[PDB]
């Protein structure tokens, strides 16, 4: 807090660093990415459209074809990458656009960061579209991402399929 | 205000107004409605004279664009509203580009302003000698031309009714009883600009 | 009665989910009015095309409103896209100016009153008639498209 | 120079028969001078264009020389729209010049701020006389191209 | 005559009143552009600059890029225009940070609030102009 | 699978990191007392 405010005054002026704004935004991103992980699980389940066995040739994608160890980049990774790039373009338009209908990514001119604190953020009495409940949901989503990453790394299974243990028959 | 003109006999000497319309807005809305009524009337009377010329096979003794090959003779061979579909493709452009020029001038270049705010509706007399290239009204008194304007409005309404009847009879057979069947009045019943679009 | 931001045309204080901040009220009204106007035009066009009105020509005939979108997209809907975007650009100017500052420009008031019908004594009734018709037409067009998507297109969509 | 306006050439002087400029407001004079100068400039462009495009037309290849055929045989609709957009931009700037309270009529350079000599009036008269000549020449060129079907450097 | 005179009636300022600097045509052009037009908030100035610039910037990447002879030429050009627009937006933000510090704000462009509004308008306008020119370029056979 | 790490790290590091460092360094240059 004040340690990071004194350590990085330029960075803590604009709300960056360990602040409540950063953690709320990261929780929202974790929620949408949980939805995206579930959607990609459905994508491998149904086989809506992308196939991940064919390759990306040089003659249609340039130097963004064969890149790692002279290894082909597949159409599934390319499709998910293109979707992520479009999400990032919408993200840049929202971050550097007019601040309408939205909490700002950064802090504006001389405004203090909010503080719904944390600890346990009482669920009863804060139901609905309240900042404390959305905050709790994003915090739980970030912890779910951390737990899924650790479980997949330990078990040696796919990140999309280590959650398939905890669903049972679901999507894929 | 609904004092204006067009209220006379055969309607009770009162405003014919079942639906609101006249009270849908204010004074400027009435001026716009009167300008629309007068312009609609004049267009209908002109269309009626042109349609009567077309039925009686009164065409110009010219050629109408020798490059295309269309002549005035086979523009009268076909029925009404199909002759407009055969006026090449530059002729529709020229008839049009002439008519917006008149519309833009008739609204813009008024020393008193638009008919909604200053100036009577149906008065493009600021276009010099446009209404009267000869004199015709040049010695007529004001009391005469007021009655003539009233006759203008009545004949315009009648011509609107008549051209609607002609379009309906050319479109839906048996709509007009006196028209019934006819040798002419055979065609699409409507004319799109530039033929198809 | 949710907050004090309400109190305008078509207000019955209906906000159960509470999606109305002090800032997001003018944008909410502008979005509702834009959706309502586009839905009135959309429902009228869908019904009128399915009722029998056709563009004169062999291409635009034999087509219902459901299977019209993938036929005229590259040729006829492009002109509508150009004109709608042309109007929406100046609309964007006015809307953004209203959003940041400019203490006039009530949401929906684009100034498009050419006939000057607001000079009538029934102007507030025109306001609530517009809003009620916009809500009814959003519901009506959503109904029409979701019913016609489930097989039975016809005219009556049931 | 009569009434503050250049003109009045030697072969025929203040050329106002029919009384178009008798007892007329200076606004009417400004409108008439704007019309005359814009006609002259458009007609100089037209005359030079037909003369050059009769014998030197490299922009699209073989493109004929009958001037009404030139505008329709090619020049795709985007090109005509771009020409119209350019001309509309210049006409909007003409309107904005006409609204200014220093409006010399055919003047986009705004020469009222700088000092002027009779040589400036002589050059303005040169522009006006060349403009009028090109007015007549452009009408004649279009008439020949319709009657015969050949351009200006053709027909000879 | 003399068409080159001291600039703004001051003979010792480092400028001249040539027919390029002080013509009425140049004043009408450079007094009605978005950065100079009267009665414009900084956001609208940035928006009107941005749409033209984005249209422009998606111009050269599609035709001359490394993937020009590819079925994905227009998409790659759009993405390259998006990246250049993001770089220009970052440059505008860091210029505003370095230039306008401890300012009062307001509708003036030379302030923190004004430059933030200008940068936001430029970014959203540039992304929109690139997208619009993508849409027009994908259906270029319409014209 | 270690065939992704070049294509991930090399653009991130080589492009994104010095661009942010140039922007941050320029801002730190031009801040005054
Ligand atoms: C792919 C996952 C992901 C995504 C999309 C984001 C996205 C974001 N993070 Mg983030 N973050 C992540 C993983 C991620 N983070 C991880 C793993 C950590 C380590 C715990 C952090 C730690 C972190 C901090 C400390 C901060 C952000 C901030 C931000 C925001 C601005 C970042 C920026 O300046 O751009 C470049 C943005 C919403 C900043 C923010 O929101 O400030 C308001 C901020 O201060 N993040
Ligand atoms: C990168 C994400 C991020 C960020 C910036 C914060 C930021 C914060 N957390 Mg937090 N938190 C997070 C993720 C995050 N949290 C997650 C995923 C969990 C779940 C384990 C928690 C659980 C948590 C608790 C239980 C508490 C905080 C508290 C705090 C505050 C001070 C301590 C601190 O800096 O923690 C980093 C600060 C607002 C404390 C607080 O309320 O102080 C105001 C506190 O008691 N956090
Ligand atoms: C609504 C008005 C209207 C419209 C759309 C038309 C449309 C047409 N007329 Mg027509 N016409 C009209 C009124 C109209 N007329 C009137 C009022 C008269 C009586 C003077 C005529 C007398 C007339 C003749 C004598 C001829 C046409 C012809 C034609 C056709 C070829 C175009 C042409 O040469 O225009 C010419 C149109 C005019 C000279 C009318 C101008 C009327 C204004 C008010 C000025 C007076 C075209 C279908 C030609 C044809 O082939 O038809 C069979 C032809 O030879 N018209
Ligand atoms: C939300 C508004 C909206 C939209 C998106 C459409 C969209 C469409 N209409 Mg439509 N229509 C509307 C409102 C709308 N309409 C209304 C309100 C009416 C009644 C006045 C109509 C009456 C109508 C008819 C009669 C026909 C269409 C047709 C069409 C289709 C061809 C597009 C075209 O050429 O139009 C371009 C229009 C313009 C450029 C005009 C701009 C103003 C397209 C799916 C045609 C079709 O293909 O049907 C199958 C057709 O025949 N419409
Ligand atoms: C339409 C173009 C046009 C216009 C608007 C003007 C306008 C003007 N001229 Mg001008 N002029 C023109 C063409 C034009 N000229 C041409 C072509 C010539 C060469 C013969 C001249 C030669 C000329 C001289 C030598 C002088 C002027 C002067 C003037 C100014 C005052 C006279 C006046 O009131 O005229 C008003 C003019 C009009 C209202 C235009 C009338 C257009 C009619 C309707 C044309 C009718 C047809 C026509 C007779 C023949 C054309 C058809 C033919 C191709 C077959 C005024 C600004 C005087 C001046 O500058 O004073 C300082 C002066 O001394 N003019
Ligand atoms: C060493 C780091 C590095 C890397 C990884 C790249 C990567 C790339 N360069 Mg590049 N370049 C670099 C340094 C680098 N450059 C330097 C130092 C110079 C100057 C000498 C250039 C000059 C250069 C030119 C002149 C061109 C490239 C092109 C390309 C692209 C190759 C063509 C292709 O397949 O994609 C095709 C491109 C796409 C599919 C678009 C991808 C969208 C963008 C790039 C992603 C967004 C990135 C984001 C904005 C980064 C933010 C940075 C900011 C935070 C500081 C690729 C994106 C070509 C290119 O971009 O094609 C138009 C091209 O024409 N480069
Ligand atoms: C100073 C030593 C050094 C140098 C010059 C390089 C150089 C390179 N490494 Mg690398 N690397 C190093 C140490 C070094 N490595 C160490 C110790 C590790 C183990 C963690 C790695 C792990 C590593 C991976 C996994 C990958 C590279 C890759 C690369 C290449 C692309 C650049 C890049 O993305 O790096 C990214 C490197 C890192 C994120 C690791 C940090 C590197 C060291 C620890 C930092 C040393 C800083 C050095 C002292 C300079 C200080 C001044 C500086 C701030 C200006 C490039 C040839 C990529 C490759 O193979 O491309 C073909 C790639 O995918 N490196
Ligand atoms: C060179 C030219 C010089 C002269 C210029 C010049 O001519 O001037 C033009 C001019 C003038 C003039 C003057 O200025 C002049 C020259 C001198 C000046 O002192 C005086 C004035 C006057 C100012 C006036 C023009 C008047 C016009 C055009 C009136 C046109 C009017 C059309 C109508 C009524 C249409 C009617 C349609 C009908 C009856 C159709 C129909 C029907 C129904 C109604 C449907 C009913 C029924 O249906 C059923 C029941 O089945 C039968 C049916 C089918 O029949
Ligand atoms: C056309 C633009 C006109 C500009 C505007 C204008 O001047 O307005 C005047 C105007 C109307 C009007 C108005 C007034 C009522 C009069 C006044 C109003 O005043 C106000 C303020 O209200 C304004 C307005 C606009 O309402 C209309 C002017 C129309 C004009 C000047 C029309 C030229 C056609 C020439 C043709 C068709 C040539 C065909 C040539 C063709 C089709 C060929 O085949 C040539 C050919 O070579 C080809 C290709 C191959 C060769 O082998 C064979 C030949 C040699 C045969
Ligand atoms: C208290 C204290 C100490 C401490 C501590 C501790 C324990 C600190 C722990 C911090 C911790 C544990 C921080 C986790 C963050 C997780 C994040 C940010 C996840 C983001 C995930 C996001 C934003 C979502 C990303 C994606 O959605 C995207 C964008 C697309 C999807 O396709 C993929 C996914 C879903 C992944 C010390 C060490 C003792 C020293 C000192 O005393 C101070």
């Amino acid at each position: 807090m004040s340690q990071f405010a004194a350590d990085y005054p330029w960075l803590a002026k604009y709300g960056f660093g360990p602040t409540v704004k950063a953690e709320r935004w990261n929780g929202r991103h974790a929620m949408f990415g949980w939805l995206a992980i579930l959607g990609t699980g459905v994508a491998k389940s149904h086989g809506w459209l992308p196939s991940g066995d064919v390759a990306l040739t040089y003659n249609e994608w340039g130097g963004l074809a064969q890149q790692g160890f002279n290894t082909y980049i597949t159409n599934e990774r390319a499709i998910i990458m293109i979707a992520h790039v479009h999400a990032l373009a919408v993200s840049a338009a929202a971050a550097f656009g007019p601040q309408v209908l939205g909490d700002s990514l950064t802090l504006l001119d001389g405004e203090k960061d909010e503080d719904p604190y944390g600890l346990f953020v009482p669920l009863k009495g804060t139901f609905g579209l309240t900042p404390a409940a959305e905050m709790a949901n994003g915090r739980m989503a970030m912890m779910g991402i951390i737990a899924v990453v650790l479980t997949s790394a330990i078990s040696g299974k796919d990140i999309l399929e280590v959650v398939d243990i905890g669903t049972g028959g679901n999507l894929l | 205000v609904e004092t204006m003109e067009g209220v006379g006999p055969e309607t009770g000497n009162k405003v014919f107004d079942p639906v609101g319309f006249a009270t849908l807005g204010g004074d400027e809305t009435l001026a716009f409605f009167r300008h629309a009524e007068i312009k609609h009337g004049r267009v209908a009377m002109a269309a009626m004279v042109g349609f009567l010329f077309h039925i009686n096979h009164i065409h110009f003794p010219g050629y109408l664009s020798p490059t295309a090959g269309v002549t005035f003779e086979q523009l009268s061979a076909v029925g009404p509203f199909e002759a407009w579909n055969r006026i090449p493709l530059l002729g529709q452009w020229k008839i049009f580009w002439t008519i917006p020029g008149l519309e833009h001038g008739s609204e813009c270049l008024d020393p008193a302003g638009p008919y909604t705010k200053g100036g009577p509706p149906g008065n493009p007399k600021f276009l010099k000698n446009f209404w009267d290239p000869p004199g015709f009204p040049k010695k007529l008194i004001e009391a005469q031309k007021g009655e003539k304007l009233f006759s203008n409005l009545k004949n315009g309404r009648l011509a609107m009714i008549g051209i609607a009847s002609v379009c309906a009879a050319t479109a839906v057979p048996g709509s007009v009883p006196l028209l019934a069947n006819a040798p002419a009045l055979t065609g699409p019943g409507f004319a799109l600009p530039f033929g198809t679009f | 009665a949710p907050e004090h931001l309400q109190g305008m045309v078509g207000n019955v204080d209906f906000d159960p989910l509470g999606l109305s901040s002090p800032n997001n009220i003018k944008w909410m009204r502008e979005a509702e009015l834009k959706h309502g106007r586009m839905s009135m035009l959309a429902w009228t066009g869908y019904v009128a095309v399915d009722l029998g009105l056709r563009f004169p020509g062999a291409r635009y005939a034999e087509l219902n409103s459901f299977n019209a979108h993938d036929v005229v997209a590259k040729k006829e809907l492009f002109l509508l896209l150009l004109w709608v975007g042309t109007f929406e650009t100046i609309g964007a100017s006015q809307i953004y100016d209203m959003s940041i500052d400019q203490s006039e420009r009530k949401p929906g008031d684009f100034g498009f009153d050419p006939l000057r019908l607001l000079k009538s004594p029934e102007a507030p009734k025109y306001y609530e008639a517009e809003l009620v018709h916009g809500r009814a037409a959003m519901l009506a067009f959503s109904a029409v498209v979701t019913q016609s998507a489930l097989g039975n297109t016809a005219f009556p969509y049931f | 120079k009569v009434n503050g306006m250049v003109g009045d050439c030697k072969p025929l002087g203040y050329f106002d028969p029919l009384g178009f400029s008798k007892d007329a407001s200076p606004e009417t004079m400004a409108k008439f001078r704007e019309a005359e100068l814009k006609h002259g400039r458009v007609a100089m462009l037209a005359c030079a264009g037909m003369i050059t495009a009769d014998k030197f037309h490299p922009l699209f290849g073989g493109k004929l020389s009958s001037n009404p055929l030139l505008a329709i045989t090619q020049v795709p609709k985007l090109g005509l729209l771009q020409i119209l957009l350019f001309i509309g931009f210049m006409e909007v700037f003409g309107i904005l010049n006409s609204r200014r309270p220093d409006y010399e009529p055919g003047n986009f350079l705004g020469t009222s701020q700088w000092e002027t000599t009779p040589t400036w009036d002589a050059y303005q008269l040169r522009e006006l006389n060349n403009g009028r000549l090109a007015m007549f020449g452009a009408i004649g060129m279009l008439t020949h191209a319709y009657i015969t079907g050949k351009g200006p450097l053709e027909l000879l | 005559s003399e068409f080159v005179k001291p600039y703004n009636n001051d003979p010792f300022v480092g400028n001249l009143s040539t027919p390029v600097t002080t013509s009425t045509a140049t004043k009408l052009y450079l007094g009605n552009l978005p950065i100079y037009r009267k009665g414009l908030s900084p956001l609208l100035r940035g928006l009107e600059i941005g749409m033209a610039h984005g249209y422009f910037l998606i111009g050269p990447f599609y035709i001359l890029g490394p993937l020009r002879n590819s079925p994905n030429a227009l998409l790659v050009g759009l993405f390259s225009a998006f990246g250049l627009i993001l770089i220009l937006t970052l440059g505008l933000t860091i210029y505003g940070l370095a230039s306008f510090q401890g300012t009062e704000g307001g509708e003036n462009l030379e302030s923190a609030k004004g430059w933030r509004n200008f940068t936001s308008g430029f970014s959203i306008g540039a992304f929109g102009g690139a997208s619009v020119a993508y849409v027009l370029l994908d259906n270029i056979s319409f014209f | 699978s270690a065939s992704f790490l070049p294509s991930i790290l090399t653009p991130v590091v080589t492009l994104v990191f010095p661009g942010l460092m140039f922007a941050l360094f320029f801002v730190l240059i031009e801040q005054e007392e």
